[PDB]
């Protein structure tokens, strides 16, 4: 039995900023659930992990901070795949019960 | 059960004056001009004789039509005259000097002095670190002109506390002063204060009480009773302490087991479930709230602020000052200066580490010494001997520094400025001794 | 049956200063724990192993003295608010000494 | 009775205008207000005046050197409402908050003009 801390929400707006030379990258990410909304300041490796596996506005994504793996759960219900916007807190500590055989 | 906090009780008896028969015109006079309090007395006693708040009132009597003056403990007689008290200080400096002159006349009267053509005694005085010279110029024009003093002496109260706890005058240590308007870290090498490496943090007891006042007015905007400065001062003095580890204490201070013992509620004077609500535990504690109760509408919960108010001297960016804390300045002094490569303590650094002294009136917060010792253990090499001392009453050590310097005849005369040097060198000239300030230029 | 000694350095990196004798002659690493700090001279092979693990200032590392193994535990907890969102795991300081000895 | 006590303390400690403590040469000059804010600036322009005199020998110890420099380590983010650890920051008024119930209870129904007084404590206006 192990627990990990996870991020789940719907992407509101993404800003990537480049300098004159482009040596450093600044960024801001706005993400919300049905109960809260927040804005995060991004560093270089999060910006590189967001540019890879394109993430646009209105996408529902799951972010693992400690491993850097980000999965696209789908798209939110916004006509303006289709999943619903997550509810509750955005920083969730989730417990996953593993079962592994002796042969593995 | 809720305690009830009021204003402190008033003094029934006024301040007495010393007998005039024991006065001599040769003994010096020790005066500590502190913003929070004023300490005065003769050198021949180890403890000061007069301690009172630094305040004055111009009380006007209707049937007498004459503006009476109440100073210090005389202001501790009526609530109206206590509320009308005005300090001569404004921030870390002195703005108006007539109040100071009248306070000095009151102290000269109550010390049992019978002078003629000014005060015949030399006087001991305290000066802030790197003071603007308008302050010392006006101090000259008060003392050497109005008071006809034979000799003036200027110094810093933390270095005087260091001299009181190290009477040889040749020691080496680190002095951390927790004052009313400021917090200073002054390194001392060979008994001499190295004032090119001292640092000042713009935070003190007054800023902490004002921080508590703003936090309390912001936690309950609909509180009906207005509380004065003394009430915020006494719940600052009564239920605040320095946490041993701030990050670990934050994550458990509002769990349900923790408000059972570490929650204090006070009451202002007048005459689905809540178990899973973080806001309800933050506001009304671990008990159910009766919003219709008159007594419960005058109640004040202290749960988080007990470790949050005294923490600001370690992280000054919580109070809005973009400065480093005490630990960071101490680490910089002990590991980057005085010929110490980081990872290689020099001998002066080891001698400063072995003689760390905490002084000042804001050092009475519990757990301060243990937190300082733990941080100092954190950034120093392993096995380094750390000794931290703190007096039982660190708010009086500067006056004992006055007494210990003026008893010791030999190095006393290195600091005295007579009238002749004042008229010769003018008002802009500094006596460069160990316990005082230094020159602005090289 | 062999009788051996386990010697472990563990703590937060505070100084990482290589120098040229290009070939480096030695590197000086300063480690910090909750009970104090301790600086070490290192051979260039351990510096090569450090460069393999991408160790910067403020990372908590594990060094074994005999084998020379270097393991990067993670970035220290005190440097966790440099960004609001980052791909780095943050671990607290070790509460023991930097030097550990075991038979 | 109670009103008659304060006049007794009044007639204990009077000093007349021919004061027995100060010297014979009195000559008190006129006194300005001279608040604590302007002393920093006049000391500052005095130091700049002496520096501009000197550069056209170099002073080192000044009032701008005796204050604490800003820190090097990153600061800790805290919740603006409760004082706990601030995980999230609202994108509208830039106020850090702890969790969802604090946000929905205080930060969302918030009146304008209160966010400035919240940011006054940490000086983020």
């Amino acid at each position: 039995k192990e627990e990990t801390e996870l991020i789940e929400g719907e992407v509101v707006e993404i800003q990537i900023d480049r300098s004159i030379t482009g040596g450093h990258k600044q960024g801001k990410l706005t993400i919300k659930t049905t109960d809260m909304e927040t804005i995060y300041e991004l560093g270089n490796k999060m910006i590189d992990g967001l540019t890879k596996e394109k993430v646009l506005a209105g996408d529902v994504i799951s972010i693992d901070k400690a491993s850097g793996k980000i999965t696209k759960l789908g798209r939110s219900f916004a006509r303006s795949r289709f999943v619903q916007c997550p509810e509750g807190e955005l920083q969730k500590r989730k417990t996953v019960v593993h079962t592994v055989s002796l042969h593995e | 059960k809720a305690v009830v906090i009021d204003d402190p009780p008033l003094r029934q008896t006024p301040e007495p004056f010393d007998e005039q028969s024991a006065y001599n015109p040769q003994s010096p006079i020790a005066i500590d001009f502190g913003s929070s309090k004023l300490r005065a007395g003769f050198v021949n006693h180890a403890t000061p004789t007069h301690i009172f708040p630094n305040a004055l009132t111009k009380f006007r009597d209707r049937k007498l039509n004459k503006n009476f003056t109440f100073v210090g403990n005389d202001t501790l007689l009526d609530q109206a005259v206590r509320s009308q008290s005005r300090s001569p200080f404004d921030g870390p400096f002195v703005t108006n000097w007539n109040l100071t002159e009248e306070i000095l006349d009151y102290t000269f009267h109550h010390l049992g002095v019978v002078p003629d053509n000014g005060i015949p005694n030399p006087i001991l005085l305290t000066e802030r670190l790197a003071t603007v010279q308008s302050q010392r110029t006006n101090w000259y024009q008060i003392l050497f002109e109005t008071y006809n003093v034979p000799g003036v002496t200027f110094g810093i109260d933390s270095l005087f506390s260091f001299y009181n706890y190290n009477p040889s005058g040749n020691k080496t240590g680190l002095v951390i002063s927790c004052g009313h308007e400021d917090t200073n870290v002054i390194p001392v090498v060979d008994g001499a204060g190295i004032l090119t490496d001292a640092k000042r943090i713009n935070w003190g007891g007054h800023q902490a009480v004002d921080y508590l006042n703003d936090l309390m007015a912001l936690k309950y905007p609909y509180f009906p009773t207005k509380m004065s400065y003394l009430q915020y001062e006494t719940m600052y003095k009564d239920y605040c302490y320095v946490s041993r580890n701030y990050d670990e204490d934050i994550e458990k201070i509002l769990t349900l087991e923790n408000l059972d013992t570490n929650d204090v509620v006070v009451e202002a004077p007048f005459t689905y479930d809540w178990r899973n609500s973080i806001l309800h535990l933050f506001l009304r504690g671990p008990r159910p709230h009766d919003s219709e109760n008159i007594h419960e509408q005058h109640q004040m919960h202290l749960n988080v602020e007990r470790i949050r108010v005294p923490e600001v001297i370690f992280q000054p960016t919580m109070g809005g000052q973009d400065q480093a804390g005490i630990c960071e300045l101490s680490e910089t002094i002990l590991l980057k200066k005085f010929g110490s490569q980081p990872g290689k303590l020099s001998q002066t650094s080891i001698d400063m580490v072995n003689n760390v002294l905490i002084t000042g009136g804001n050092a009475k917060v519990p757990g301060l010494k243990e937190r300082i010792v733990k941080e100092f253990t954190g950034f120093l090499p392993t096995g380094t001997n750390i000794t931290v001392n703190m007096s039982s009453d660190p708010s009086l050590d500067a006056w004992k520094g006055m007494a210990a310097l003026a008893r010791n005849e030999e190095q006393y005369r290195k600091t005295v400025i007579s009238k002749k040097e004042y008229e010769e060198y003018g008002p802009e000239y500094i006596k460069e001794h160990k316990l005082g300030n230094t020159k602005y230029f090289e | 049956r062999i009788k051996e000694t386990k010697e472990v350095y563990e703590g937060e990196v505070t100084e990482l200063t290589p120098e040229d004798a290009k070939t480096i002659s030695h590197v000086i690493v300063g480690l910090k724990s909750a009970k104090g700090t301790k600086t070490l001279r290192l051979d260039p092979t351990i510096y090569e192993s450090i460069q393999r693990e991408k160790v910067s200032i403020g990372d908590v590392i594990y060094i074994e003295a005999n084998t020379g193994a270097v393991k990067r535990v993670g970035r220290s907890d005190a440097y966790a608010t440099e960004f609001d969102l980052e791909t780095e795991e943050y671990v607290p300081l070790p509460k023991g000494e930097v030097h550990k000895k075991k038979e | 009775e109670r009103l008659l006590f304060l006049r007794s303390v009044g007639e204990r400690n009077e000093i007349g205008f021919p004061s027995r403590f100060k010297s014979a040469h009195y000559k008190k000059p006129t006194r300005r207000h001279k608040s604590a804010r302007q002393l920093i600036s006049d000391e500052n322009k005095r130091i700049n005046a002496l520096l501009t005199k000197a550069n056209k020998l170099v002073p080192k110890a000044t009032y701008f050197s005796v204050e604490a420099p800003p820190s090097i380590r990153p600061a800790k983010k805290y919740c603006d409402v409760t004082g706990l650890k601030g995980f999230y920051k609202s994108p509208t008024n830039n106020i850090r908050y702890h969790n969802a119930e604090i946000y929905q209870l205080i930060v969302k129904p918030m009146a304008p003009g209160v966010d400035q007084e919240y940011l006054k404590l940490r000086g983020a206006n």
